[PDB]
């Protein structure tokens, strides 16, 4: 019905910041409450933040209360994570997620369609001085 | 369809309410016409009954969305018009935060070549002193958008938005609106997809007109799907 593409994924550290994307295709984007997920290898999918289909209502893991931030722009059939202020143990697959809206609001599970996810990796690396 | 088509210039409107908040009943009747080609309602109000007992900006929301502009692109998702003539029922639970509620009941028909809406409220649980029946209000409105999802299960649309309503010391008041358009004749329709009406209100008074009074100009443009 809908396809998933992640976006924005890659290197960076302890710190840093990156800006994730998630394009829909197929069916009206408006019709679908929004969610970003992450794994680790070998772990399961934990739910990281969602967003309703109007954008007006947002959720989060305690982890990153403050630090990520969920956004969508349903003209341009895209969602958005702002991660800032990364930190190593936030290195793993983001994937996104997406299912039909029963109300105005976000949720934290029972997505339908998922994304093969894109890769962060945000390194521990202290410099010796 | 020959619904949307009732709309292609201006349409005259009349508006009429009987409300009753914590007791105190009133009635008002309205006047105007709708320009859906530009998203335009011009209406003047009265309080035919006397002194309305709660603020005008209270009432905007109750007192025709069928006026709204859908682009082109977005002319499948107007549940409204295409409810017209037989028109539609909408109803309305307005929640005002740590106040009353507003209940409402409005049928949105076409009486001849006249599009008439037609509302009963009833208000309850409001402060006496509080922003309401005290009279707080600031005389203006701002701008909200109105989100309309289908309601498959009821043969409709629910609607949800949040209005803020400006306080004379200069907080904020926020009335949450929950919405169900339900069309008053039979058989199933064409439902929309998620979408938005962008809405802007400017409130005005008459300097010549004694009576007590609203004159409510807004301006409804669809929005939310992709171009
Ligand atoms: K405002
Ligand atoms: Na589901």
């Amino acid at each position: 019905d809908v396809q998933l593409v992640e976006s924005g994924g890659g290197l960076v550290q302890a710190g840093g910041s990156l800006r994730l994307s998630c394009t829909v295709s197929g069916r009206t984007f408006s019709n679908y409450a929004m969610g970003w997920f992450r794994q680790a290898p070998g772990k399961e999918r934990e739910f990281v933040a969602g967003i309703s289909w109007t954008g007006g209502h947002t959720l989060y893991t305690d982890s990153v209360k403050g630090r990520f931030t969920i956004s969508r722009d349903n003209a341009k059939n895209t969602v958005y994570l702002q991660m800032n202020s990364l930190k190593p143990e936030d290195t793993a697959l983001y994937y996104c997620a997406a299912d039909r809206a029963a109300d105005f609001f976000a949720q934290r599970d029972e997505y339908d369609y998922w994304g093969q996810g894109t890769q962060v990796t945000v390194s521990g690396l202290e410099v010796l001085f | 369809s020959k619904g949307e088509e009732l709309f292609t210039g201006v349409v005259p409107i009349l508006v009429e309410l009987d409300g009753d908040v914590n007791g105190h009943k009133f009635s008002v009747s309205g006047e105007g016409e709708g320009d859906a080609t530009y998203g335009k309602l011009t209406l003047k109000f009265i309080c035919t009954t006397g002194k309305l007992p709660v603020p005008w900006p209270t009432l905007v929301t109750t007192f025709v969305q069928c006026f709204a502009r859908y682009p082109d692109h977005m002319k499948q998702h107007d549940f409204f018009k295409s409810a017209m003539p037989e028109g539609y029922v909408q109803e309305r639970t307005i929640f005002f935060k740590d106040d009353g509620n507003y209940k409402t009941r409005a049928e949105v028909k076409f009486e001849g070549d006249t599009l008439v809406n037609r509302i009963e409220l009833k208000g309850i649980d409001f402060k006496e002193d509080g922003n309401i029946l005290g009279h707080k209000l600031e005389y203006n409105y701002n701008s909200h958008n109105v989100y309309i999802m289908a309601d498959k299960q009821k043969n409709g649309i629910k609607v949800n938005f949040k209005i803020r309503h400006n306080i004379e010391d200069g907080s904020v008041h926020l009335a949450d609106h929950y919405q169900q358009n339900t069309p008053i004749g039979d058989g199933p329709v064409l439902l929309p997809d998620n979408h938005y009406l962008s809405t802007q209100s400017a409130l005005s008074k008459d300097p010549n007109e004694k009576r007590d009074h609203m004159v409510l100009l807004e301006f409804v443009t669809a929005a939310g799907i992709t171009h």
